[PDB]
Formats: C-alpha cells, sequence, structure tokens
C-alpha cells in the first residue's frame, strides 16, 4: 500500500516490494512510469512469476484521469512486452489475501515507437499487423495480412445518416467514388449488400447525377465476385441510392406457441 | 435472476454461457458468428490463456447437453474494453472471438446492436435472460430463468445507489420493490429491449451490490455507446 512511486530515466530496474521473499498481502502498490513529452514506454519483464486471477497487474496508460488500459498479467510464464502510447505508463497492482506469491521485475527503457515496427513509406500500404503489402492486396480479394486489413472496408456510403443507407460509394484502390446503374440488378444488389454487412436491398433506385467523379460500372458474372471497371464515359449518371434492409438480427426465428399464463 | 420463470426452449437463442475449464462462470450474449459479448468483470484476469476458455452456443438445459443444438466452440481470442476500471466498476464489457464460424440454426441467432442515437425511455417493460442464480446463498438453476425487468433513469438509480458513481456510461434496470433481479453467476447477462418487433443489447450485467433488495437495482453496462467499438471487430 506504500511501495515505490513515479520513476524517472535513470532508475529503470525495480522489484515490486522485495524480490528475496514474498510480496505483503492486501498490497495495492503503484509505479507510474514516465518519461519525456513525445516518448514511449516500453515494459519488457526480466522475471514474472504471481498467482491466479485473484492476484494481476493492471497496467494502465492514463496520463490523466480517464485511466486507458494495455494488459492484465497473471500467473507464471514469460509475459509479453507492453509498449505503451503515451508518456506515462501506470502499473498498479492488486494481490489477494491467500498465497502470496515472489513478485517480479520491469526494466523500462524509453524511446521512439517502440514495439510497433516502422511503417515503410514510398508507396507501401502498411496494415494493422505490420506488414507492407505496396499494391498487391489493396482490396482486391486476397488475405495476405492475417488482420483483413487488406481486405479491409474499402467500401462506404454518403449523405447516409442511418445504419443501413446511403449512396453507393466505391474505393477501388486509392481513391472513393460513386458507380453507375446501367446493369444494375437484384443479384449484385444483394451481393453488395451482404459485402456492406447488411440483409436483402428492398428497393434500388436513382435520384440524380450529384459529382463527376470516377464513376465505376459494375457488372455480374458466374464466377462469384463482380466485375467492376471505373470508366468515366456515362452520360446522365444514375447513382445508386442503396436501400437495403438489415440482416437477421434479434428475432424468434423458432416455432414458439402462445401461452400467456 | 432470482425470481425467474423458466423460459421456452429456443426463445432465446442469443444467449450463452461461458465455460472456464469445464465450469460455468458467466454468461454472454451472442452478437456475430464469431464474436461474442461479455462483462469484462469475468475475463479480468483470465484472457491469457484463452484455449482454456469454452462457449457452448444455443445450450438451454445442461443436463440435456446430447441435444444437437448445442455447439459446442473454443474462445481463441479476448479483448477486454481499454476504458475498463475494476475499482470505479465502468465500462465493463469485453468481447469474445471464436475459433471457427457457427451456422444460424433454429437455436443460434444473433443479437442485435443499439444504433447511436437511440434512448430506451425508463419504466419500459423488457426482460433479460440467463443462469440466473435462485438464491443468494445457494446455487443457480439449470433451466435458462427469466423474468421482466423495468428501466430506471440515471438519476433515480444515483439516488439509490450512492456507494458506486453513476456516470452516463451506465444503465440500472431493477424493481422498485425488489424481489427479482441478476445476481451472481449471471454476469454479462443481456439486457434485451424490443423494439419494433425486434430485440437489441440495450445493456450487459455487470455487477450488483445486493440481489433481491429493495431499491438496489442492478447496474447494466450501456451498450449503446460501444455501438462503433463493438462493429470494429465484427468484420
Ligand atoms: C533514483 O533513485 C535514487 C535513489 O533512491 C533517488 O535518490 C533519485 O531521486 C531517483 N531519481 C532520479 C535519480 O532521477
Ligand atoms: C533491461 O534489462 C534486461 C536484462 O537482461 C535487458 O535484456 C533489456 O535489454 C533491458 N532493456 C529493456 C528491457 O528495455
Ligand atoms: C450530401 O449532402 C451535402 C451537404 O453539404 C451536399 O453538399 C451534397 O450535395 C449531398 N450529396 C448528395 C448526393 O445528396
Ligand atoms: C448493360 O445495359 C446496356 C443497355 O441496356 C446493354 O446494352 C448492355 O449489354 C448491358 N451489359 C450487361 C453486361 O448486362
Ligand atoms: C422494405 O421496407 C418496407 C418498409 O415499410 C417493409 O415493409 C418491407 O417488408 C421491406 N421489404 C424488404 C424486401 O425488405
Ligand atoms: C433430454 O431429456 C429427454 C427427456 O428428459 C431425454 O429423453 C433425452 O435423452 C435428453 N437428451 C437429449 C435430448 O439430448
Ligand atoms: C454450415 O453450412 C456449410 C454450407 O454453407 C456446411 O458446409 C457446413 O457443414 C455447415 N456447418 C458448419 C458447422 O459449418
Ligand atoms: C410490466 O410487467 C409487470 C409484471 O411483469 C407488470 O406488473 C407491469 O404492469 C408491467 N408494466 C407495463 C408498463 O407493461
Ligand atoms: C463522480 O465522479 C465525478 C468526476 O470526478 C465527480 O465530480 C463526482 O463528485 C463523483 N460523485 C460521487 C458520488 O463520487
Amino acid at each position: 500500500c506504500g511501495g515505490p512511486f513515479e520513476l524517472w530515466e535513470p532508475n529503470t530496474t525495480f522489484s515490486s516490494t522485495n524480490f528475496p521473499n514474498s510480496y505483503p498481502n492486501l498490497a495495492f502498490c503503484v509505479w507510474i512510469l514516465n518519461a519525456q513529452k513525445g516518448k514511449n514506454i516500453q515494459l519488457h519483464f526480466q522475471e514474472f512469476d504471481l498467482e491466479n486471477i485473484n492476484d494481476v497487474v493492471e497496467i494502465r496508460d492514463g496520463e490523466e484521469a480517464d485511466s486507458l488500459l494495455l494488459a492484465v498479467y497473471t500467473g507464471p510464464g514469460p509475459v509479453k512486452d507492453v509498449f505503451s502510447t503515451t508518456n506515462r505508463m501506470t502499473v498498479l497492482l492488486i494481490t489477494n489475501d491467500v498465497l502470496a506469491r515472489g513478485g517480479f521485475k520491469a526494466n523500462f527503457t524509453t524511446g521512439y515507437h517502440l514495439g510497433i515496427p516502422e511503417p515503410c513509406k514510398a508507396d507501401h500500404f502498411q496494415c494493422k499487423n505490420g506488414e507492407c503489402v505496396p499494391l498487391v492486396n489493396l482490396c482486391d480479394g486476397h488475405l495476405h495480412c492475417e488482420d483483413g486489413s487488406d481486405e479491409a472496408d474499402c467500401v462506404r456510403f454518403f449523405n447516409g445518416t442511418t445504419n443501413n443507407n446511403g449512396l453507393v460509394r466505391f474505393r477501388i484502390q486509392s481513391i472513393w467514388h460513386t458507380a453507375c446503374a446501367e446493369n444494375w440488378t437484384t443479384q449484385i444488389s444483394n451481393d453488395v449488400c451482404q459485402l456492406l454487412g447488411l440483409g436483402s436491398g428492398n428497393s434500388s433506385k436513382p435520384i440524380f447525377p450529384t459529382d463527376g467523379g470516377p464513376f465505376v460500372k459494375l457488372n455480374t458474372a458466374p464466377d462469384g465476385h463482380l466485375i467492376l471497371t471505373p470508366s468515366q464515359q456515362c452520360l446522365q449518371d444514375s447513382l445508386i441510392r442503396l436501400q437495403c434492409n438489415h440482416k437477421s438480427c434479434g428475432k424468434k426465428l423458432a416455432a414458439q406457441d402462445i401461452t400467456p399464463k | 435472476i432470482v425470481g425467474g420463470s423458466n423460459a421456452k426452449e429456443g426463445a432465446w437463442p442469443w444467449v450463452v454461457g461461458l465455460y472456464y475449464g469445464g465450469r460455468l462462470l458467466c454468461g454472454a450474449s451472442l452478437v456475430s458468428s464469431d464474436w461474442l459479448v461479455s462483462a469484462a468483470a469475468c475475463v479480468y484476469g483470465r484472457n491469457l490463456e484463452p484455449s482454456k476458455w469454452t462457449a457452448i452456443l444455443g445450450l438451454h438445459m445442461k443436463s440435456n447437453l446430447t441435444s444437437p443444438q448445442t455447439v459446442p466452440r473454443l474462445i481463441d481470442e479476448i479483448v477486454i474494453n481499454p476504458h475498463y476500471n475494476r475499482r470505479r466498476k465502468d465500462n465493463a464489457i469485453a468481447m469474445m472471438h471464436l475459433e471457427f464460424k457457427v451456422n444460424y440454426t433454429d437455436y443460434i441467432q444473433p443479437i442485435c446492436l443499439p444504433e447511436e442515437n437511440q434512448v430506451f425511455p425508463p419504466g419500459r417493460n423488457c426482460s433479460i435472460a440467463g443462469w440466473g442464480t435462485v438464491v443468494y446463498q445457494g446455487t443457480t438453476a439449470n433451466i435458462l430463468q427469466e423474468a421482466d425487468v423495468p428501466l430506471l433513469s440515471n438519476e433515480r438509480c444515483q439516488q439509490q445507489m450512492p456507494e458506486y458513481n453513476i456516470t452516463e456510461n451506465m444503465i440500472c434496470a431493477g424493481y422498485e420493490e425488489g424481489g427479482i433481479d441478476s445476481c451472481q453467476g449471471d454476469a454479462g447477462g443481456p439486457l434485451m429491449c424490443q423494439e419494433n418487433n425486434r430485440w437489441f443489447l440495450a445493456g450487459v450485467t455487470s455487477f450488483g451490490y445486493k440481489c433481491a433488495l429493495p431499491n438496489r437495482p442492478g447496474v447494466y453496462a450501456r451498450v449503446s455507446r460501444f455501438t462503433e467499438w463493438i462493429q470494429s471487430f465484427l468484420h
């Protein structure tokens, strides 16, 4: 309850309260590891052996009253390192009153962009896992980046205030733009419904051509994937005002009866 | 839930139970075919070993588990809310990813998430589900107990619950005279409130001061403030 407190750059290596023996029960310590402005924090563990879920380490990244969370470590084993974002990594210890363990150690060396891999510039799209894919998987129908960021949502709506409504805003690889409805059918309608995470198309109809952006030509084929071609040759273009209903949400699908008793 | 009634088999397909090493600990509400939503008060300190967790989908009777409607699944990823705080009891929600996808059967259906700019008015009759405990100092029930619980205002809840700082991100629901409220062993139970012939997720069972007590309702996590956060993991 009255252990160590905020440290700085020189003092790095520190135990919780007592390394050669066990920590006292009912203890609530705190180590507010700080650094200079613009520097992140690193929390590699050289030794870590604590009790079960009853004893955890609520690693915080607050810097203010609205504290965030980074990791909650417990039990034995070489737990993974923690890489904060702000320059104030708060470490709160919460222990029970039964079967206290030895302790742990932490060597926090600050720096810049520790943990997060350096993104590759010069036309190299960096998916959220650190992998680089310049143009091979820029929303083309592949799953190279295992986190799904390579095939992430490159489609959205426009003036679509509610949930399942809006324009036909489409991004081929880089630029967002609309499309055309010269060959628009219910098949591709439900296809783009499912691609947008929605139900089936209710009523698809255009309104008027608003902008002269590089609209795309939507087509159909038995290969499953829709054919797209961003050709800027279309007079009085019909911008799709897609009205897609929602998917099968939490409605009673079983064959229940009516027994009000 | 203490004063709950036995629910019809299939009336709540989006209410599953989370087993922690062969033992039911807390309940969860299935939102997508691979991502669940449960209270962070149970996965706190247990997310390091997701393989130990296991979620039975479409479970109605624990003893009647040999039925083909119950599809077991293994957990491989747990994501706790970043703004979680165990001391202040704020934002106690955490999603759980599934190993393999599951088909939407007759007894397995996804729940609807509350959209933004949609407030639930207090005093609205809508029930909950989950393995409610019949008696505080006893054991839970094998059947899915359920009962209607009206919604209350945040100001009235703060006046009735001065022990906890009730913020905007929490919504309470409980009888004025008590008797029927969520109890232990049912953390993470969904606050399913019907809206236009469709049930939503208007709250997650975070905790409870004293279940089945007058003027002592249960505080639920307001899911309407975390719609985009949950939807960011559904894809
Ligand atoms: C580091 O620890 C020493 C020893 O207790 C202390 O005197 C000093 O104030 C600490 N902080 C520094 C050197 O920035
Ligand atoms: C901290 O000390 C450990 C001890 O071996 C060392 O391996 C590590 O590189 C040091 N710096 C860190 C963890 O930033
Ligand atoms: C969408 O709304 C904006 C409001 O600023 C307007 O300028 C634009 O023309 C609208 N577009 C369509 C397609 O309605
Ligand atoms: C699209 O519609 C035009 C006009 O009806 C027609 O000439 C063309 O063959 C259609 N293309 C496809 C792929 O259906
Ligand atoms: C389309 O929306 C209307 C809303 O009034 C609804 O009645 C109708 O069932 C919907 N149709 C489909 C196919 O979703
Ligand atoms: C469920 O219960 C019934 C009767 O209580 C029994 O016949 C059956 O074997 C049980 N298990 C199932 C249906 O998987
Ligand atoms: C689900 O449906 C697919 C076909 O759409 C089928 O191959 C599969 O066996 C079904 N069951 C599961 C558990 O995926
Ligand atoms: C809600 O249900 C309770 C009993 O379940 C009943 O006494 C009460 O009148 C109901 N309120 C409304 C507004 O339907
Ligand atoms: C709740 O927290 C707010 C924010 O610090 C504070 O202003 C308020 O006094 C607190 N209320 C209670 C009852 O603790």
